[PDB]
């Protein structure tokens, strides 16, 4: 792991959807989530920005942040770039980010989730590559 | 201990009142020690008008009461109880009548350490008319 | 009176005190059913039973539950630690306006405004029985500390007492087989409505809308739909009895009697909360708390504090005392007078009470207050700051008002106060609100005496005479004079050792306890003022600083004894035991152990041996025993504990002796540790312990540096060689100069790849050969001559001695 | 189902039910629970009875899902085995045509590092060896290297399958899509294979190669991830200087400051560093390259200098850009600070020359004329363009604005002596039409000063002497002033000696001269007349007179240090000052017990009855800012028992609903209305809470302007200084000792301490304490210290007030 937890989050105060790869953020996860994205992620409007000692990398949609949380980092690139694959493949299961429509399909984006990021090795998914698995 | 409020939004007024006094009194009563900490710290962020009168007011301190001399050597040199403006004028004028010269001039000049006018009683009657309006 | 709770809710139809604890349920018009802590301020329970009014409300304390009744038609049955609903049952067929709980078997009563009060057994299928009467809705029903009578207050102008048990009331003639009840003009008119009568009781006052007791008495006061108040015996029926109490302006919903004054408390649905007088019964006077109207009452039956309900929420309140004065002697507290009457004495633990007689106070206490050598106790009465009042004089051991009237124990005489004072057996008085000194000639004084007087302070209570007009003030004997005054600050306490010659008083830290006049004995040791502490007339002192009572000090140790589950006063400690009450008053007691005790008392006089014994579970902790033991310089206590790592290497530099500083510093896992004791080992002077500890810390440097300093050249090379590879060069390089001849720093050097260096040392020896190797395997010119020396003699003559620093002599004591 | 945690038995019925839409929904829903974290075993024999073997991928998928965040605590449906209901029928997923379901178990089976799948993970990797698309191949080698990690580092793991076991990660290499999961411990030929693989790269891949092995020896060969590293191994071969002109670092680095004027600021600041490195001397600091884009030929073209203008600033753009940009004018070009300041002051300063750079607020003004002249003050060259610019900023001719221009000159002719000589009669113009002192006062001290030079001066004096405006001030620089530098070198109906009479009138006596003086009285109570009215000794003339005083400088005057001098430029400076650069009964018996740094709370818990207590548990609870680190946790408290039983402690937490009083320590035990009983161990205080933070004397100062300090007690036993018990105590009250507010000398040094802490209160705390140590033959009261306390409201305050006496706590079980 590097990626620790890649999570949808509402500013509700808190975690909508998330996903733990391994067993190690499960109400850890909650917390982090309800704090930091309701402050923008403690953000300026900025994608990167480092808070209790946890980088989030963040997008606002409505009243919910679409969040990767990493407390390590191998490049760059690449953090955003799992992200961004997770922002096409999140208006195909939600219509955009909304809690209710969320938490309705908490299955489709958590296993988008296990897919994208694998043991938090950022690997890339489609929503064609998606569609086998929800079939 | 009125002094102890608040640094610089007391006002020129209560500083040049505890400074005045312990100028003028030359305090054996208490230690003079708080009250030039006390004012030291005021005199910073406060009006020329206060500043101005911390440095003569050290210097007539120093002529009624020996003892006083090695505190007004340490605020003067300050960028602050001197060497701001009207401040630096009048300190560097008292200052040097205490360093350098006789003190003829220094002693002379405290009789007390008095105030610059001493009118009647002016409160009450203001007072008076002041608080059914 | 004063407001300990008060909570806008909205509305209370029905309120009822627990029997068990100080709480108190509230049912609402909201069909809201709250359940309060209302000392704690902690919400226990909160329901929404019903859409509409429930009116009705109980609690069920024979395992720990409430009930309500609403307007649902049903009795409802709650818990409170669960929040779950244990059962429930079909009361009536209208509103149920009062529910009342058996304690025979789970039963519950319900009264209605359809007529009837009904009583269910739940726990079988039976319906055991209905109790009928009423022509007009059952308003209210009471019970009484007794499960077996209940009284129903009802609108249409009676109160019924009903049996439970009993069909619906239970009596029968013995002077006749016929049944009590005549629908015949007998000796009185009623109809036939009833199966039998043992007590129809009068409520005419346009119907009573509710009825209940005093804790202590038979006697029931009624509020009805008028603006009267009418007050009834249950117990007979009487009618020369029954007094009206009138000031209120519209329908009463209530009244009930104050368990804890003389006071009848009323309350109705206009807008005002009435007090009567309970011995005049008509209004003292009216209160308006403008919530409006008031539809219940509450009068506690655990006699803690009162409550009514009103129209905005409700309200429980305050008429008793906080921090009372108190002494106690050998199994006897004495106090000044607190709600639940007189208690005292035994438990240790429990929030419960139990009764003994050592009534202090049996009177309005003007006065209480103990003879110095605790054998007599003063309760002055009657009131009064004047010039007069009476003062009864009571036994100490057992407290009657008199104990007989012809022996002169017991006796009383006037006094505006009287206050006992030392000599230990004398008084002085104020019978004319002067200083007056009190002899009896002989004995414990109890005669009133009017010479000798003052003109300053004023009369009051005391143990020694207390009087205020400024600071407490001690008076004499038989002087008129102020004796000394005591100004301080206090947590609204005075506190006596049990001797009332002395006095403790509470400063910033602790507690000063101190003698006759203001003399300061000691002063206690603990960082925040205790509440209360008592002295066992000096030494042992025992304390209370929260919730639990721990010694600060006996014969130089210091223990906490044992703690208690509440919050509590040292009422003082006279014998081994401590004796405590709280504010509300429930006692703890607690013997004074040989625990803590014992275990210090013996390492003060250097025993270990005993004190081995002495560690026990119940005083072991941490550091008293396993690691306290580890605090003396030329280690004694520090011997006998030695268990933990830490300890052992405590112990060590204590002594100056690192042998067993290794093992603990090994055990404790750590360099750091062979570092520091491997210089302490220096300090006791033999460098063989130092090297062990140094090679293993692995500083080989230090080591190289130190062993020509020793003078061991064996050793020395062995450091050169393991300080070589770590490329320390102010370690390998070190001992090459140390011996004799350098080459150990050629070969060293050469590895470095310092050429240069490697040369100039070699070469000084006259080891221009190894010198020249350098410098042909690397860059030559070796013919420069520095700020030193390049071929110049290097040789020393190394460690002349033959026995070695390493072998540094010693004995060790 | 967004959280909600008790809705298990609707799941349960959910999922089974018929229609595969409910089912799905159903452990969708305790997916979302779980996630969250709340209950989910009781439904598990349902969950897994559907899907199991199908082929039917979202079901599959569903329960594929759940399978690596939860498995292995759920056990009603799976409980343990080798081929659990995760893997069992998961074996046929695993075989499926159809990639997806295949390839979702298998992803998901490898990623456990569970012992109880390890077999059924192993062959797993068979669903992805065939790769049907990228993500087949990159799902391969991270499940190899998760089958890796998971127990298996030896054989079991490492070779292929049919094609892949630890081999992936060398094919990919190889093959059109990269993806190296290999990044420790794996394959050495892959290792190697991933180096070829930077040439005929897959670039997601590349990043994945790229993080196990860097650096090139080429320029690139392509691709972001390439292109990343590439910065980083360039600032290697050339460190030297900072970057100076940033790499590829100036994509990332505008985003890092998004919000706005921040990165312009922070551009501008580096564009100036880079143009040169020069002296570097007080605000001089441009570092980066001596020359890389110069400074200044006469050649260039359209020169350099014109984006050195940007820089020097008025506010020319926006003020955080402004603050920036003035210290970078400074920092290329000056000689220190002083020239560039001078220009850039000549610009801010008040002139007739431009409206847009004088305004009517006099303080401003005044500034600015006095950061202008300190530029005289610290270096010559500057004070021959002072002196002129000067004199344009008094020809505004308003009365305030002469007025603050003649107040710094006058202080500028005090250090430089009978060399502002021309100054004095471009001064007097302005000097008559007045509204204010400062105009008065300054042109006064000009005016009389430099009357050797002039010899108008009872004309110039006269009509302003008879004049008003606003004159208390006026007074004090007038009497030091007036008569001044030869004895009789002006006369215009009034010589020198004219003004020597007027400058003691004007002080505090009486004459006709000048049409007499304005005001009379002086201005601050100490000041008075008297000094100077003795003085002049020798008629205004330089010798040891006012003369001597004006044509000198008190004390030391140099530099920007602040002595005659302010800082830099005005407007800079406010910016600078703001910036405040802050950085069932129960006994306990207890003591705190540290043994190899744990800290402990000990507590014994004693059942001294014979009575049943058993079902006994045993908390340390967290009440807010206190928490466990473990609570006791023996099964003790039963009939007659002993125990020693140990609760850890923290102090620092988070607030907590239930009670915030001393410790909480819990006892549980047989009793059914109390089973849980709340007791104590030792004292902890309600100051635990505070939080200590520091403070610097502008925080503090800062703090004591923005809320009062007024309040003060003085507290004993701070007879000893700041360091010793005062510290440690504050420290309980997390408060701490900083910065000074003292004024130390030989009748002055009562050693003040500087407080802050930010308690979690709502408030901070703050006080100075003040020890009274005598340094006079008159102390306060002697040893002893005042503290002056406040807190954010004073609440906190007091607790500094109290908690600096005297503070301990021991026993000794």
């Amino acid at each position: 792991m590097v990626l620790l937890a890649a999570a949808v989050c509402t500013k509700a105060g808190k975690a909508i959807v998330s996903r733990q790869f391994v067993e190690m953020t499960r109400t850890r996860i909650e917390g982090l989530l309800a704090a930091f994205p309701k402050l923008m992620n403690t953000g300026k409007q900025h994608t990167f920005v480092e808070t209790e000692s946890v980088r989030y990398v963040y997008q606002p949609m409505e009243k919910l942040y679409m969040v990767l949380i990493t407390t390590k980092n191998s490049n760059i690139l690449e953090d955003l770039e799992t992200l961004r694959l997770f922002s096409r493949v999140i208006p195909e299961y939600c219509r955009a980010l909304e809690e209710n429509e969320i938490s309705e399909h908490c299955f489709d984006l958590i296993f988008a989730f296990d897919e994208i990021v694998a043991l938090g090795y950022r690997e890339n998914v489609n929503l064609a590559q998606i569609r086998t698995f929800t079939e | 201990h009125l002094c102890e409020f608040i640094e610089d939004c007391e006002f020129t007024v209560l500083a040049t009142r505890i400074l005045h006094l312990l100028g003028q009194e030359g305090p054996k009563t208490n230690n003079p020690s708080k009250y030039i900490r006390f004012i030291y710290n005021r005199v910073v962020l406060e009006h020329e008008e206060v500043r101005a009168g911390a440095v003569s007011a050290l210097a007539k301190f120093g002529a009624q009461n020996e003892e006083m001399l090695p505190s007004i050597l340490v605020l003067l040199k300050r960028c602050v109880m001197d060497d701001d403006n009207e401040v630096r004028d009048r300190a560097t004028f008292y200052l040097n009548v205490l360093e350098q010269k006789q003190k003829a001039l220094n002693a002379g000049y405290i009789l007390n350490g008095l105030t610059v006018s001493i009118p009647g009683l002016e409160k009450a009657l203001q007072q008076y008319t002041l608080e059914p309006s | 009176m004063l407001t300990k709770f008060e909570t806008k809710s909205a509305r209370v139809k029905g309120l009822s005190f627990h029997p068990k604890r100080p709480w108190i349920l509230t049912s609402l018009h909201n069909g809201v059913i709250q359940l309060w802590d209302y000392r704690m301020c902690t919400l226990i329970d909160k329901f929404d039973e019903h859409d509409g009014p429930v009116r009705g409300i109980d609690f069920h304390k024979q395992q720990p539950l409430f009930v309500s009744g609403g307007d649902d038609y049903k009795i409802k049955v709650w818990n409170y630690k669960l929040r779950r609903c244990l059962f429930t049952l079909l009361g009536h067929l209208d509103y149920i306006r009062t529910t009342f709980f058996h304690h025979e078997y789970p039963w519950i009563l319900s009264a209605s405004d359809d007529q009837t009060i009904r009583v269910w057994n739940w726990q079988s299928r039976t319906c055991v029985c209905v109790l009928t009467g009423h022509n007009h809705y059952v308003m209210c029903a009471q019970f009484h500390p007794s499960e077996d009578l209940v009284v129903s207050a009802s609108l249409d102008q009676t109160v019924r007492v009903w049996d439970i048990s009993g069909l619906r009331k239970k009596n029968l003639s013995p002077g006749a087989v016929e049944s009590d009840v005549r629908g015949i003009t007998g000796v009185d008119l009623f109809g036939t409505t009833d199966a039998v009568v043992k007590h129809v009781l009068e409520g005419h006052d346009r119907g009573v809308n509710w009825a209940a007791f005093h804790p202590t008495m038979p006697l029931i006061v009624s509020g009805a739909d008028d603006r009267q108040v009418k007050i009834w015996r249950m117990n007979e029926s009487k009618a020369w009895e029954v007094d009206t109490c009138r000031g209120h302006y519209n329908n009463v919903s209530c009244a009930v009697f104050h368990p804890r004054q003389e006071l009848i408390l009323s309350n109705s649905e206009d807008k005002s909360i009435r007090v009567w007088d309970m011995s005049k019964r008509t209004g003292v006077q009216t209160f308006r708390r403008d919530h409006d109207r008031f539809w219940v009452l509450a009068a506690h039956p655990n006699l803690n504090l009162f409550a009514a309900g009103h129209d905005g929420g409700m309200i429980v309140f305050k008429l008793e005392r906080e921090r009372p004065a108190y002494a106690v002697h050998g199994n006897m507290l004495h106090y000044v007078k607190d709600r639940f009457l007189r208690q005292l004495d035994f438990n240790s633990s429990k929030d419960v009470a139990v009764m003994q007689l050592r009534s202090g106070s049996k009177f309005p206490v003007f006065n209480m207050s103990y003879n110095p050598a605790e054998n007599a106790v003063l309760l002055c009465t009657r009131a009064s700051n004047l010039e007069n009042s009476t003062y009864d004089l009571y036994t100490i051991p057992k407290d009657a008002d008199s104990q007989n009237p012809d022996a002169p124990e017991g006796k009383r005489s006037s006094g505006l106060t009287a206050v006992w004072v030392a000599r230990n057996r004398f008084a002085v008085l104020d019978r004319m609100h002067s200083l007056l000194i009190k002899n009896l000639k002989n004995e414990i004084t109890k005669k009133i005496q009017v010479p000798n007087c003052d003109e300053i302070f004023y009369a009051g209570t005391g143990n020694l005479l207390l009087r205020d007009a400024d600071s407490i003030t001690l008076f004499d004997v038989q002087q008129k004079r102020t004796l000394a005054s005591v100004k301080i600050s206090k947590v609204k306490y005075v506190i006596w050792s049990a001797d009332m010659s002395h006095v403790a008083l509470l400063a910033k830290h602790a507690i000063v306890i101190c003698n006759r006049k203001l003399d300061a004995l000691c002063n206690i040791h603990e960082n925040i003022r205790v509440k209360s502490g008592a002295w066992d007339e000096s030494g042992v002192f025992i304390y209370t600083t929260s919730n639990h009572i721990k010694y600060a000090v006996t014969t130089g140790d210091h223990g906490i004894i044992r703690t208690l589950d509440l919050p509590i006063y040292v009422t003082r400690v006279k014998g081994n035991n401590v004796y405590c009450l709280d504010r509300e008053c429930r006692p703890r007691v607690l013997t004074i152990d040989p625990t803590e005790f014992k275990f210090k008392l013996a390492l003060i006089n250097r025993k270990y041996d005993e004190v081995l014994h002495m560690v026990r579970n119940a005083k072991l902790v941490g550091q008293s025993i396993i690691a306290y033991l580890q605090k003396k310089g030329y280690p004694e206590v520090a011997l006998h504990f030695v268990k933990d790592e830490k300890t052992r290497f405590s112990l060590a530099l204590e002594c100056g002796n690192i042998e067993i500083a290794l093992e603990a510093a090994k055990a404790l896992d750590d360099k750091n540790c062979w570092e520091k004791l491997g210089e302490v080992a220096l300090l006791q002077g033999n460098h063989q312990i130092v090297e062990m500890c140094y090679q293993r810390t692995k500083n080989f440097d230090k080591l190289s540096f130190l062993y020509l300093i020793t003078g061991n050249l064996e050793k020395l090379r062995k450091m050169m060689k393991i300080a070589e590879i770590r490329k320390d060069m102010s370690g390998h390089y070190q001992n090459a100069l140390y011996l004799g001849d350098v080459s150990e720093r050629v070969r060293i050097l050469k590895n470095c790849g310092q050429k240069s260096l490697a040369y100039l040392s070699a070469a000084t020896h006259g080891l221009d050969e190894e010198a020249e190797s350098l410098k042909e395997t690397f860059d030559p010119e070796k013919e420069t001559i520095p700020d030193i020396d390049p071929n110049a003699k290097l040789l020393q003559p190394p460690a002349p001695i033959m026995p070695l620093d390493t072998n540094w002599p010693l004995l060790t004591v | 189902m967004d959280s909600e945690p008790p809705s298990e038995i609707s799941l349960k019925n959910d999922l089974e039910k018929g229609d595969v839409k409910s089912k799905t929904e159903a452990l969708k829903k305790v997916i979302i629970m779980i996630l969250n974290g709340e209950k989910l075993p009781g439904l598990l024999m349902t969950i897994i009875r559907f899907v199991l073997p199908l082929q039917d991928h979202t079901i599959k998928k569903l329960l594929l899902v759940f399978w690596e965040i939860v498995p292995k605590t759920t056990p009603d449906g799976r409980l343990l085995h080798e081929m659990i209901l995760v893997c069992d029928a998961y074996r046929k997923d695993l075989q499926h045509p159809n990639e997806f379901i295949r390839g979702s178990t298998l992803r998901f089976l490898c990623k456990l590092k569970e012992a109880e799948l390890l077999e059924p993970l192993m062959p797993a990797i068979r669903a992805c060896l065939e790769h049907r698309h990228s993500y087949v191949r990159r799902n391969a080698v991270l499940a190899i290297y998760t089958i890796y990690r998971n127990f298996e580092h030896l054989i079991p793991d490492a070779p292929e399958l049919i094609h892949d076991f630890l081999v992936n990660e060398k094919d990919a290499s190889c093959k059109r899509n990269a993806f190296m999961m290999l990044i420790h411990a794996d394959q050495d030929r892959a290792l190697d294979y991933l180096s070829t693989c930077i040439d005929q790269v897959q670039t997601f891949g590349d990043i994945l190669q790229l993080v196990i092995v860097e650096l090139i020896y080429k320029v690139c060969h392509a691709n972001p991830s390439e292109r990343a590293r590439f910065i980083r191994c360039i600032y290697n071969l050339l460190q030297s200087s900072s970057p100076a002109v940033k790499y590829e670092a100036a994509g990332t680095l505008v985003t890092l400051s998004s919000a706005p004027t921040a990165i312009k600021a922070a551009a501008q600041c580096y564009i100036d560093l880079i143009i040169k490195e020069s002296d570097n001397n007080v605000k001089l600091i441009v570092l980066d390259r001596l020359v890389e884009l110069k400074e200044h030929p006469a050649h260039e073209r359209v020169l350099q200098d014109l984006v050195m203008d940007i820089l020097r600033v008025l506010s020319t753009p926006d003020l955080e850009v402004r603050k920036k940009t003035l210290q970078l004018a400074l920092d290329l070009v000056s000689s220190r600070n002083v020239e560039e300041l001078v220009i850039v002051l000549k610009k801010e300063v008040i002139k007739t020359n431009n409206v847009s750079e004088h305004e009517d607020t006099d303080k401003y003004r005044q500034l600015l004329v006095r950061t202008l002249h300190s530029c005289s003050v610290r270096f010559p060259d500057m004070a021959a363009n002072v002196i002129p610019v000067l004199m344009e900023f008094l020809s505004d001719s308003n009365e305030a604005a002469a007025a603050d221009v003649l107040e710094f000159v006058r202080e500028a002719i005090q250090r430089f002596d009978n060399l502002r000589m021309l100054i004095v009669e471009k001064m007097l113009e302005v000097f008559h039409a007045i509204k204010s002192v400062k105009i008065y006062r300054g042109a006064l001290w000009i005016l009389g000063e430099y009357c050797s030079t002039k010899e108008d001066i009872q004309s110039v004096m006269t009509e302003v002497r008879r004049s008003l405006g606003e004159i208390p001030i006026v007074e004090s620089e007038i009497k030091k002033e007036a008569g001044e530098l030869k004895p009789e070198e002006e006369i215009t109906v009034g010589p020198v000696q004219k003004l020597v009479t007027e400058m003691g009138t004007y002080a505090t006596q009486s004459a006709l001269s000048s049409s007499r003086p304005t005001k009379k009285e002086e201005d601050r109570p100490p000041l008075r007349g008297f000094l100077l009215d003795g003085d002049f000794f020798v008629a205004a003339s330089l010798a040891t007179t006012l003369t001597k005083i004006a044509l000198r400088y008190v004390a030391l005057v140099q530099e920007k240090k602040k002595q005659n001098s302010f800082v830099a430029e005005a407007m800079l400076l406010m910016a600078t000052i703001l910036h405040l650069g802050k950085s069932d009964p129960v006994y306990a018996e207890a003591y705190v017990h540290v043994n190899q740094y744990d800290i402990v709370l000990d507590v014994l818990v004693v059942n001294q009855t014979s009575d049943t207590l058993q079902n006994c548990t045993l908390e340390l609870a967290t009440l807010g800012d206190l928490k466990l680190v473990e609570k006791p946790s023996p099964l003790t408290l039963a009939p007659h028992d002993f125990a020693n039983i140990k609760a850890n402690v923290k102090v620092a937490s988070t607030e907590n609903g239930i009670i915030f009083g001393n410790i909480v320590y819990d006892v549980s035990g047989a009793a059914s209305d109390r089973n849980c009983v709340v007791l104590s161990d030792i004292h902890i205080d309600i100051m635990d809470y505070i939080q200590p933070a520091t403070c610097t004397d502008a925080e503090f100062r800062q703090m004591w302007a923005e809320f009062e300090w007024e309040n003060k007690v003085t507290v004993n036993t701070n007879m000893t200084d700041l360091n010793d018990y005062l510290q440690h105590i504050l420290k309980s009250t997390n408060m701490k000792c900083l910065t000074p507010e003292k004024a130390l000398s030989g009748y002055c040094g009562f050693m003040a301490a500087n407080l802050y802490a930010r308690s979690i209160f709502g408030e901070d705390a703050l006080a100075n304490v003040s020890i009274e140590k005598p340094v006079h033959q008159g102390p306060d009261a002697a040893v002893t210290g005042h503290i002056r306390i406040r807190a954010k409201s004073q609440g906190m305050a007091l607790s500094l007030g109290d908690k600096i006496n005297l503070s301990q706590k021991k026993t000794s079980l």
